[PDB]
DNA sequence: TCGGATGTATATATCTGACACGTGCCTGGAGACTAGGGAGTAATCCCCTTGGCGGTTAAAACGCGGGGGACAGCGCGTACGTGCGTTTAAGCGGTGCTAGAGCTGTCTACGACCAATTGAGCGGCCTCGGCACCGGGATTCTCGA
DNA sequence: TCGAGAATCCCGGTGCCGAGGCCGCTCAATTGGTCGTAGACAGCTCTAGCACCGCTTAAACGCACGTACGCGCTGTCCCCCGCGTTTTAACCGCCAAGGGGATTACTCCCTAGTCTCCAGGCACGTGTCAGATATATACATCCGA
């Protein structure tokens, strides 16, 4: 039963971020919902936005414009920076 | 100058006259140039179309008298008969805006 | 300004669509505030939704996927 | 073969190969570009990242040094951008954040 | 062989081809069994008739032989289960139902 | 040069089978098609969500079904419940 | 018989956790019907969300579903 | 004659389960309560401690929404105490 | 009002079960190559959206008389807060049993793919009938005495 | 209650443009077949939910007492309403134009698909220490003496 979900990726961000400040069960669960929900939310945004264009496809500009719509100013503007550094920095490899 | 109306009547008259009909009541004009005005510091000199426009008072209107609708019951409740801006405000409150 | 484009008048005739007898002073300073925020906010989305497509018109059609997005769905445009 | 993940090639701590897998197989589009999944998981990681260091401040703040639901709710609820984002959430076992009304309070 | 259109097969009046269409090519899912769409489209076409006749209903109570946007609009809020059904939707030409506050009418 | 869809046609048809004689404005006409594309967009989204929820991957009838009586209020679902049996058994009898 | 098993303290508790200092007799009637109804609509929903899985346990991940479905979703269980 | 005059044994109450993030409701009542309510739509269903854990938790959650939405309207009509009218005007405006 | 007593924040011992980490394994991610259709790019048209001018008139703006309403102050009798003794049953810990969720193997009916086709459905035209608009006047309200 | 004044439903007549029907054309839904596989079904396991049984004590119940205040009443002052008069710019119609939305074609090249390989992540197991409890002490504070 190999079930799956983003257990070790937030535990290894949160000691990127605080070096010794530990989760505790329920928090990795409550952590574990949030990244599912905000990763369907904006995969179902992209997807809307991808198909009722009459396009076939979900790129680095669907999830964009999917990101700028879901989250608020200060944290669109945040996430959108991250999102392009990432994206140039892969496709620099 | 007799029969002048005692304040209220005309309200009530208003009141059921624009519930009975449908027609538009902001001013097209105004409500285009505010929302021209209003995009223009999103992205320069994008052009807006009649229907989207149109589209865009209807919703504003709707939401408008739905707001109102939800003060006017909200002054009710307060004893009062006229609503006032803390209504508003405290319907926006409730409503999560 | 142009936000005074919506008058006195208009914003009277609205509150009676809406059902309400007698109206206060600073009310229409509020509504006009409310007003402001929400359409900056459908607006906003409308831009980005027709930004996204390499389009320098906003179609009714965006709008009307502008107020989906907010939870207020709108018909008679498509 | 030379074995390096794609998510330590774009620099990022999140699984964008197990992103790119969710985005294929979950039926949102009948093809899924190479740079969806990278900007995916980087949109993921920055929103986990910041919610956590506001959870590991409350924490701090707090005289511990773990985080529970009732320290995640509280960074949730204190931050502005992140309460509009998660508006209509539940946190199960958080509690809400302390307010009293001024005139509900003694004179 | 004979050219029997699947609407007149389950006895409808919808496109059963043309909603199985929009399921299969709308990446609802991988794929899409033979009687969905003849289900989605009976669901469809219920619907439709009762808030037509309702729509057509409340047109003759006004004397008038065509359905406006306002008796489709009256007709959805006078009906509870319809209003229930679409109450986040503000329909274009709506003109909201008459109703005054008892304490407003004058006395 | 275009090739716009709509459900124009069938909707006029079910209200002529409804209500024998009763007009329908352009207004109303949008109005009525932008309400079934809502209706089968919520419907099939519901569908779709139900199929990925038991790694199911078809869209039969047992998923509309209970999105139906997910998403529609209890006369309005136990009716549309019934119509779409029906519906779905005579088109089975061919 | 047993929607009186929600009883006046529990109501009085959960009051004073939303931050309201004066209660009224009145009120434990009403928040009980609230109670009710909330409760009926999502255990149907996540009954109905069983049933279409030929299961007879209503499982904490429909449950959360049928929340979020609802339009209130919930965090902590999957 | 010692006794605390009325209003600060609320402020106390208020303060401390603000505080406080535990579970309200009694559990084995309302476990009961969703077992009734759920027996009127399936036969002898069955219900994971999970499942109904997690009843509860959105239940209080949407309570505490609720009461504190109330107490609004209340101070809003110029009083400190809640009746079933607010709780009523609170559900109306906000859509139930 | 200072002051007695109540509740709450703070230090220290301790002991526990959940968290952090090590380990084996396997399934899913990655390297490499193909090939095929999506779309980026390039022209092209004509739709319509922006811009401007004249009038003309409805509606916005301004100002005044004032009566109804918001709001403050005050009185009262009741409903609710607070506390204590009693009763209740929730929560604790085991214990047993099995209905039912989860997993595995199969084989078959069911849905995707594909060539041909033909008729259902859409674009465009035309017409007349339902509806918008104006004039008369009978009814329905409203206000003052 | 009994008068006049205004506001509105109702009716008749005329015009007008939008809905409904008709026509032709086409492209997409239907027939028919093939083939790969999704899951329906049967069988098995075994984690977990349910019922019972008893003990302990937190929590709910009931009642007495007081008092804070929700509500009713009244006075004041003010501030929107109704209405008359002035102003302005919305709207309708018409005229020009060109920006770019939508369309089609072509070629590049991005990604699905498959094969092969291997290591990152997961289930499991174990140490150990963060924190939950309990006792004692000192500060915040509340309500009277």
């Amino acid at each position: 039963s190999r079930k799956e979900s983003y257990s070790v990726y937030v535990y290894k961000v949160l000691k990127q971020v605080h070096p010794d400040t530990g989760i505790s069960s329920k928090a990795m669960g409550i952590m574990n919902s949030f990244v599912n929900d905000i990763f369907e939310r904006i995969a179902g945004e992209a997807s809307r936005l991808a198909h009722y264009n009459k396009r076939s496809t979900i790129t680095s500009r669907e999830i964009q414009t999917a990101v700028r719509l879901l989250l608020p100013g200060e944290l669109a503007k945040h996430a959108v920076s991250e999102g392009t550094k990432a994206v140039t920095k892969y496709t620099s490899s | 100058k007799p029969h002048r109306y005692r304040p209220g009547t005309v309200a009530l008259r208003e009141i059921r006259r624009y519930q009975k009909s449908t027609e538009l009541l902001i001013r097209k004009l105004p409500f285009q140039r505010l929302v021209r005005e209003i995009a223009q510091d999103f992205k320069t000199d994008l052009r807006f179309q009649s229907s989207a426009v149109m589209a865009l008072q209807e919703a504003c209107e709707a939401y408008l008298v739905g707001l109102f609708e939800d003060t006017n019951l909200c002054a009710i409740h307060a004893k009062r008969v006229t609503i006032m801006p803390k209504d508003i405000q405290l319907a926006r409150r409730i409503r999560g805006e | 300004d142009n936000i005074q484009g919506i008058t006195k008048p208009a914003i009277r005739r609205l509150a009676r669509r809406g059902g309400v007898k007698r109206i206060s002073g600073l009310i229409y300073e509020e509504t006009r505030g409310v007003l402001k925020v929400f359409l900056e906010n459908v607006i906003r989305d409308a831009v980005t939704y027709t930004e996204h497509a390499k389009r320098k018109t906003v179609t009714a059609m965006d709008v009307v996927y502008a107020l989906k997005r907010q939870g207020r769905t709108l018909y008679g445009f498509g | 073969a030379k074995a390096k993940t794609r998510s330590s090639r774009a620099g990022l701590q999140f699984p964008v190969g197990r992103v790119h897998r969710l985005l294929r197989k979950g039926n949102y589009s009948e093809r899924v570009g190479a740079g969806a999944p990278v900007y995916l998981a980087a949109v993921l990681e920055y929103l986990t990242a910041e919610i956590l260091e506001l959870a590991g401040n409350a924490a701090r703040d707090n005289k511990k040094t773990r985080i529970i639901p009732r320290h995640l709710q509280l960074a949730i609820r204190n931050d502005e951008e992140l309460n509009k984002l998660l508006g209509r959430v539940t946190i199960a076992q958080g509690g809400v954040l302390p307010n009293i009304q001024a005139v509900l309070l003694p004179k």
